[PDB]
C-alpha cells in the first residue's frame, strides 16, 4: 500500500475531471491526499480504553442496525470521544465520525484518522462556542458572501435573517447534513486538496448560498427558510465544488475574518488534540438502559 | 384588556410591532418584523389572519371597504394591497427614498406621502399625483395633512417649519427622529421626537410656524410615538415604554398611563377611530386592546387620592386552430408558463435512490402499464423530493398522471409545469394536508356561487358540504381529464396556459363545468352521483365554455375574500426551484372547543378515581 | 422568559438580607433592585472619598 | 410623592401604592448612604 509513486499533483487536477474514486479502492487514494500520519501505537491505546455514555447516536437519536456499522462505530466513537471530549459530546463532531464509519469504517483506522485529520484541517473553528455551533465560521461565511455579491445580504438582512438561519446546513450543523450519501459523495475527497485553503469548504459553504440567491431572494419569512433546510437538497454539489474553488482564487485572504492555520497534523510520534473544545463546559447522553429496564422489572416483580 | 396574539392566529413570523387602525372602524392592521402586514377585518368577524406580502414601514388606511390599503414598501413604492380579497390591485411605484409619512385625509380623499426630497399628494381614486412639493435641500423630516381641509405641514431636516395650504418659523430642534401629529379638528399640531418635548403649535397658526416646547413630564425623555386621541387628548409613547395621555387644555394633566404589568412595555400603539378602544402593542409583539375611556376613568379616579410565440397570438391560435400539436409543447408552454428550464434543479430530484412513498402506485390507481406508472413514479418522486407534503396527500398521482401522459414527452418539463400547477394554480391545495383542502377549497365553492348562485345554493342545500368539497376536489385532483374528457379536455388546459397570467382560472374553469350544467345538477343529493355525472359523456363544447369562463373571470371587482386569493407565482427560479409554503395549521375552531371540553371532563373524572386509589398505597 | 422571576426572588432575598423589608407587590421590585444596585455602589463610592 | 425623588435620581421603574412601605427606606439611602459625600466632594 505504502508506495506513493503517483503524485498528489496528478490527483489535484484529476479531482475536477475524474471526480474522486471507486468507492471500493479509495482508501489508497483518499488518504494519500489528506495525509494520515499512521503508525503503530495510539490507535491501540484508544481502542483499549473506551466508550460510552455520551453515545446518543446509538439508541437515542440514531440506531445502527448493521453490525459492520454498530459494533464497529463503537470503536470510532470510543476512540474519538476518548481522544478528545469534543467528539464524545458534540454533535457537529459526532456527525463527521458517523458517516465516516458508514462510508469507510471497514477501514476502521482510516475512518478514525480521517476524522482527526479533518478535525485539524477543516473543523478548526467548528466547535468554538459550546453547547452551541461555531459562530465564528457563520460570520466568516457571511463575509465571503457579502463580498461575493452583497445584494443577497442587503435583502436577507432587510428581512431580519441571521446567520445560522441561512448558513448552518453545510456549516455549523456540520457539512453533510444537507447533502445525501451520493451528493456529498466523498465531498471530503473532492475538497481534500482544498484543505490548504480557509478552508475551501468555507467558500463551498458560501456557495451553498449565493448559488441560491435566486430562491433566497424570495425569502421574507423564516418559515420559508426553514424549508431550505429540513429538505436537505443535494443541489448540485459539482457546481458548488467548482464555484467555491473559483471564489477561493478570486477571494484573497484579506477578505477573510477567521484565520485558519496551516495544519498538517502529521507526526509519527504524536496525534494532536483539537484544542478548541471549551473544556469547562464539556464531559458531563447517559443512556441509562436501566431507566426503562427497571420498569420491565417492576412489571415482572408485579408478575 | 382583550389580547391578540398572531402566532396562534396564523403561525408565522410575527413579533408584531406597529399597530394601525381604520376610520370605518372595521379595518385593522399591523406591521410585523419582516415588513409584512397583517390586516384584520370586522363585519364577518372571522379571524381573517391573512397577510400582505410587503417589506413595509407604513400602513395607511384607505376608505375602500376592501381597503387595498396603501403600504409604503422598502423600495419606497406604495402598494395598494389587501388581504380581504388579497389582491395587490395597484403597485404605485413612484417614490424613492423611504416614505416616512404616509397618510390620507379621507374627508375628501387625499394621500400624502413624504420622502425627504418631495412631499407629494396623490389622488386616491386613481393614485395619480396632483402636487409635488419637491424642494431643493429641504430634506423633509416629516410632514402631515391638516384634516380640517386642508393644509400640508412640513418640517425640514434642520428643525424649520413651513406650511403649505393645499391651494398653493420653527421648532429649532434638529431632531433625527420626529413625529407629527395633527389633531382631528385641525387645531393642534403636536410634534415630538428625539428631544423631550411636546411641541405644540397651533393650526390655528397663532404661532405661525413656531412651536412651544413643553418638556414632557416625569420620566419622559423622548418619545417613540405620538397620536391625538378622541377629542383633545394627546397620547405619547415615551421612550420609557409608557403611554401617557395628556389633556391639551391643561397642557399635561396626564389623565392616563396604563401598561398592564409595566414590566412588559409598549413598542407602539394606535387608536381605533372609535376612540373607546386603544390598542397598544408590547415590545414582545402582544396586542392589548383596552377600553380607553374605561382606562382613563379608572386611573384618573383611583389615582385621584393616591399621594409562433406571444401570448396574444397563442391565445387566438389555440382558439381558432384549436389546441396545438405535441411536438411543440415545449415552446408553447414554456413561453406561456414562464418556465426557467431549470434542468439542474430538476436533475437533482431525479437521482437519489429508492423513494418509499410511491413504489406502490398500481394499488390505488391500477393502470396496467409498467412503463407509464414508472414515468408517473419518477415525476411523483421528484415532486415529493421537492416538497414531501406532496405525498401526504398521496392522492397526487391523480393529477400527475394526465401530464405523465401528455407532457411526459419531457420529464423536466412536466415537473416544472407541475410546479407552476401547484405553485401558481393550486394555491390552496396543500392547506388541509394530509386531507382535502376544504377551507381553502371554499375559494372554489365561493366561485361556484359567483358563476351561478342558484347552483351553489342548491348544492349546499342538497349535498352537505363535506362531500361536496370531496366531489369538487376529486375533479380538482386531476383535473378534468378523468372527468369531462380523456383527451378533448385539453382545450381548457391550453386555455389556462394561454391565460397563465390569470391564476384564478383553474377554479373558474372547473366552476364553469358546474356553470354549464345548471339545472342538470340541481337535482343531485350526493357527491357519489355528481362526481360521476361530470364524468359522463355529455356534449360539452368545452371551448365555448372556456371562453365563457374567461368572460366571467373579468366580471367582478377584486373585492372577494376568496379564501386563498391567488397571485402570480407562475415563473420559477433558475438554478434551484423556489420555495413555497405548501403547508396547513389553520383553525376550524369548533372541534377544538369540543375536544377541550371533553378532555377537561375526562381528566376531572380520572382524578376523582385516582383519588380513591387511596386504598392502593394503603397495601404498599 | 423566567429569568426575571428568578431575579425577583433573588432581589427580595438579598434586599431583606440587609433588612429592607419589602411589604409590596413584585412589580416595581425592579425599582427596588435598581435602587439597591446603585445604593451599594453609592455607598462604596462615598466611602472611597472618605478614604482619600 | 417618592416618585419625585426617584425621577430625579432616575430610577425609571414602575410604582405601586405600597411602594412607600419600602421606598421610604430605600430611597432615603440613595440620598445619603454616606451623605457626607456631598461634602466629601468638597473636602
Amino acid at each position: 500500500n505504502s508506495l506513493p509513486n503517483m503524485s498528489v499533483h496528478k490527483l489535484r487536477q484529476f479531482l475536477q475531471k475524474h471526480k474522486v474514486y471507486p468507492d471500493k479502492h479509495r482508501a489508497f487514494i483518499y488518504k494519500q491526499l489528506l495525509e494520515l500520519p499512521l503508525n503503530v501505537d495510539n490507535f491501540a491505546t484508544l481502542v483499549q480504553k473506551g466508550l460510552y455514555p455520551s453515545f446518543k447516536d446509538l439508541y437515542r437519536k440514531y440506531p445502527i442496525s448493521d453490525s459492520k456499522l454498530y459494533q464497529k462505530m463503537q470503536t470510532i466513537l470510543s476512540c474519538l470521544a476518548n481522544f478528545c471530549d469534543l467528539f464524545g459530546e458534540s454533535d457537529q463532531f459526532i456527525q463527521i465520525a458517523f458517516p465516516f464509519v458508514k462510508l469507510f469504517g471497514q477501514e476502521e483506522l482510516l475512518a478514525f484518522e480521517i476524522v482527526l485529520c479533518f478535525a485539524h484541517q477543516i473543523l478548526q473553528n467548528y466547535f468554538v462556542d459550546f453547547p452551541h455551533p461555531p459562530l465564528d465560521l457563520l460570520q466568516n461565511i457571511d463575509e465571503i458572501i457579502k463580498y461575493n455579491d452583497p445584494i443577497l445580504h442587503q435583502h436577507l438582512k432587510q428581512h431580519n435573517f441571521k446567520f445560522v438561519d441561512y448558513i448552518w446546513p453545510f456549516l455549523s450543523g456540520f457539512f453533510t447534513s444537507a447533502l445525501d450519501k451520493e451528493s456529498w459523495l466523498q465531498l471530503i475527497d473532492y475538497l481534500i486538496t482544498y484543505n490548504d485553503t480557509p478552508e475551501l469548504f468555507m467558500f463551498i459553504t458560501a456557495a451553498f448560498i449565493i448559488y441560491f440567491k435566486h430562491p433566497l431572494m424570495k425569502l421574507k419569512s423564516k418559515d420559508e427558510l426553514e424549508i431550505f433546510i429540513s429538505r436537505q437538497n443535494p443541489v448540485s454539489v459539482n457546481h458548488i465544488i467548482e464555484s467555491g474553488f473559483s471564489l477561493l482564487k478570486r477571494t484573497p485572504i484579506d477578505k477573510i475574518f477567521v484565520k485558519f492555520s496551516k495544519i498538517l497534523p502529521l507526526s509519527k510520534t504524536s496525534y494532536n488534540q483539537f484544542t478548541n473544545y471549551n473544556v469547562f463546559n464539556v464531559a458531563h447522553q447517559e443512556t441509562e438502559a436501566e431507566a426503562k429496564l427497571e420498569e420491565s422489572k417492576h412489571k415482572i416483580r408485579q408478575m | 384588556c382583550d389580547v391578540i396574539n398572531f402566532k396562534t392566529l396564523k403561525k408565522g413570523n410575527w413579533h408584531s410591532f406597529k399597530l394601525q387602525f381604520d376610520s370605518k372602524g372595521a379595518t385593522y392592521g399591523c406591521l410585523d418584523q419582516a415588513g409584512n402586514v397583517t390586516l384584520f377585518y370586522l363585519d364577518k368577524n372571522r379571524y381573517t389572519n391573512v397577510d400582505v406580502q410587503v417589506d413595509s414601514s407604513n400602513l395607511t388606511f384607505i376608505e375602500k371597504p376592501t381597503g387595498y390599503l396603501a403600504v409604503s414598501n422598502a423600495d419606497c413604492s406604495i402598494s395598494i394591497y389587501s388581504i380581504l380579497s388579497g389582491k395587490l390591485i395597484q403597485q404605485l411605484k413612484w417614490h424613492t427614498f423611504k416614505i416616512k409619512k404616509l397618510q390620507v385625509n379621507h374627508m375628501s380623499g387625499y394621500l400624502l406621502s413624504v420622502s425627504s426630497d418631495n412631499c407629494t399628494i396623490w389622488n386616491i381614486n386613481t393614485y395619480e399625483r396632483r402636487k409635488s412639493f419637491f424642494v431643493k435641500n429641504t430634506r423633509y423630516a416629516q410632514g402631515c395633512l391638516t384634516p380640517a381641509g386642508e393644509h400640508l405641514i412640513t418640517l425640514s431636516q434642520n428643525g424649520l417649519v413651513e406650511c403649505h395650504n393645499t391651494d398653493t418659523e420653527e421648532i429649532g430642534l434638529k431632531l433625527k427622529q420626529a413625529h407629527l401629529d395633527i389633531s382631528a379638528e385641525g387645531v393642534y399640531i403636536a410634534i415630538c421626537g428625539d428631544s423631550n418635548y411636546c411641541l405644540i403649535g397651533r393650526l390655528d397658526c397663532q404661532q405661525g410656524f413656531d412651536f412651544e416646547l413643553y418638556e414632557l413630564p416625569n420620566n419622559i425623555q423622548s418619545v417613540k410615538k405620538i397620536k391625538f386621541i378622541r377629542n383633545s387628548l394627546l397620547t405619547l409613547l415615551g421612550s420609557d415604554e409608557k403611554i401617557y395621555v395628556l389633556s391639551a387644555e391643561n397642557n399635561m394633566e396626564i389623565v392616563l398611563c396604563f401598561e398592564l404589568p409595566s414590566r412588559k412595555g409598549i413598542v407602539d400603539y394606535d387608536l381605533n377611530i372609535d376612540a373607546k378602544y386603544l390598542v397598544v402593542i408590547s415590545t414582545l409583539g402582544e396586542k392589548y386592546v383596552y377600553d380607553f375611556h374605561q382606562l382613563i376613568a379608572n386611573q384618573k379616579k383611583h389615582q385621584q387620592d393616591v399621594t409562433f410565440l406571444d401570448r396574444e397570438k397563442l391565445r387566438e391560435f389555440l382558439s381558432r386552430f384549436g389546441y396545438f400539436p405535441e411536438k411543440h409543447r415545449v415552446v408553447v408552454w414554456n413561453y406561456l408558463l414562464k418556465l426557467p428550464s431549470n434542468y439542474e434543479a430538476f436533475d437533482n430530484l431525479a437521482r437519489k435512490g429508492l423513494h418509499p412513498n410511491y413504489l406502490n402506485l398500481k394499488s390505488t390507481f391500477p393502470i396496467q402499464s409498467d412503463k407509464l406508472y414508472y414515468r408517473t413514479q419518477r415525476i411523483l418522486s421528484c415532486l415529493a423530493h421537492y416538497c414531501p407534503v406532496f405525498a401526504q396527500l398521496d392522492y397526487m398521482p391523480a393529477f400527475v398522471f394526465p401530464f405523465v401522459k401528455l407532457l411526459g414527452t419531457n420529464e423536466a418539463f412536466c415537473f416544472e409545469v407541475i410546479l407552476s400547477f401547484l405553485v401558481q394554480w393550486g394555491q390552496f391545495f396543500f392547506e388541509f394536508a394530509p386531507n382535502p383542502p376544504v377551507s381553502y377549497l371554499k375559494a372554489f365553492m365561493e366561485l361556484l356561487e359567483y358563476h351561478e348562485p342558484q347552483l351553489h345554493a342548491q348544492l349546499n342545500q342538497n349535498i352537505p358540504h363535506t362531500q361536496l368539497f370531496n366531489t369538487i376536489w376529486s375533479s380538482l385532483q386531476v383535473v378534468l381529464t378523468d372527468v369531462l374528457k380523456r383527451e378533448d379536455w385539453l382545450c381548457f388546459i391550453d386555455f389556462l396556459v394561454a391565460h397563465s397570467e390569470k391564476p384564478d382560472l383553474l377554479l373558474h374553469i372547473l366552476v364553469a363545468y358546474f356553470t354549464y350544467f345548471k339545472r342538470h345538477i340541481i337535482s343531485f343529493t350526493t357527491g357519489s352521483q355528481l362526481l360521476r355525472f361530470f364524468q359522463q359523456d355529455h356534449q360539452i363544447r368545452i371551448q365555448n365554455l372556456l371562453q365563457d369562463a374567461l368572460e366571467y373571470r373579468n366580471r367582478t371587482p377584486p373585492r372577494i375574500p376568496q379564501a386563498v386569493v391567488l397571485q402570480d407565482n407562475l415563473p420559477l427560479t433558475s438554478e434551484q426551484y423556489p420555495i413555497f409554503n405548501f403547508y396547513p395549521k389553520f383553525s376550524l375552531d369548533q372541534h377544538k372547543e369540543i375536544r377541550e371540553q371533553i378532555i377537561q371532563e375526562e381528566l376531572k373524572a380520572t382524578e376523582k378515581k385516582r383519588t380513591l386509589k387511596e386504598l392502593n398505597t394503603l397495601q404498599q | 422568559s423566567l429569568f426575571n422571576e428568578r431575579k425577583y426572588l433573588l432581589l427580595r432575598k438579598k434586599l431583606d438580607e440587609l433588612h429592607y423589608t419589602q411589604p409590596l407587590q413584585i412589580e416595581s421590585a425592579e425599582l427596588v433592585d435598581k435602587l439597591l444596585n446603585d445604593l451599594l455602589k453609592t455607598s462604596e463610592g462615598f466611602q472611597k472619598l472618605k478614604n482619600k
